[PDB]
């Protein structure tokens, strides 16, 4: 139950970094992917074999 | 009016050849391949982390 409650703080940290799950309020910066998403820097990979480049 | 193969033929031994004579081969792989664990007793109960926080 250490090894455990440990390790559950640190994936919660990741997830609300990287795409703002359950991000606290009081945090006034984005999160990574809607710093992103709000800039309009984001790419979708396509199905063209590559012939689109995408 | 000559003595021919079937007039000799008690005179003529066949040989035998090993060429092609081999046993069964142990072709089998999962003992080697994977863990093995000596039991001792019909049944082994594993232990496994199911869930967590």
């Amino acid at each position: 139950l250490a090894r455990m409650g440990g390790a559950s703080i640190g994936r919660a940290l990741d997830a609300a970094v990287l795409f703002g799950h359950q991000k606290p309020v009081t945090w006034a910066s984005k999160s990574l992917f809607e710093s992103a998403d709000d800039a309009g820097q984001v790419v979708a990979v396509g199905n063209s074999n590559g012939v689109e480049g995408d | 009016a000559d003595t021919n193969r079937t007039d000799a033929a008690a005179l003529i031994q066949e040989a035998y050849s090993d060429v092609f004579l081999d046993s069964v081969s142990e072709t089998a792989k999962v003992i080697g391949t994977f863990p093995v664990y000596n039991m001792g007793t019909k049944t082994t109960n594993l232990p496994v982390l199911s869930t967590f926080p």
